[PDB]
């Protein structure tokens, strides 16, 4: 049949970003915890400085 | 007995905290945090919401 | 239409979207391009066609 018929396989990632303990972080690795000292942080994809 | 300059302490006070407290609203866009908004959308959706 | 929950991973969603078998890839709210350095408390994936 016409591609406007035809099956389209669908997946819906619905990603709930929300303020809790974070499970699927992403490729990016960590790096050695620093302290007393200014420094670009970023804890779970919060980026601060 | 010191009503008047308790009340000029006061009104310029709140008037502060008010500044302060304008910042934790949205203003209609995704998120009141600039950094987040920035972190979560690409540069040309992201300067919309700005 | 299932829900699958993920959770308790890392994820590389680079792949997932630079793969040219994907005709139709849609992001609302968040940008491809920096989902891999942000994390997310859980993700639902709901299959349907």
């Amino acid at each position: 049949n016409g591609v406007g018929y035809q099956p389209y396989r669908v997946v819906v990632l619905s990603f709930e970003l929300l303020h809790a303990p974070a499970t699927v972080c992403g490729p990016k690795k960590s790096t050695n915890l620093v302290k007393n000292k200014c420094v670009n942080f970023n804890f779970n994809g919060l980026t601060g400085t | 007995a010191l009503g008047k300059l308790q009340d000029v302490v006061n009104q310029n006070a709140q008037a502060l905290n008010t500044l302060v407290k304008q910042l934790s609203s949205n203003f209609g866009a995704i998120s009141s945090v600039l950094n987040d908004i920035l972190s979560r959308l690409d540069p040309p959706e992201a300067e919309v919401q700005i | 239409w299932n829900r699958k929950r993920i959770s308790n991973c890392v994820a590389d969603y680079s792949v997932l979207y630079n793969s040219a078998s994907f005709s139709t890839f849609k992001c609302y709210g968040v940008s491809p391009t920096k989902l891999n350095d942000l994390c997310f408390t859980n993700v639902y994936a709901d299959s349907f066609v």
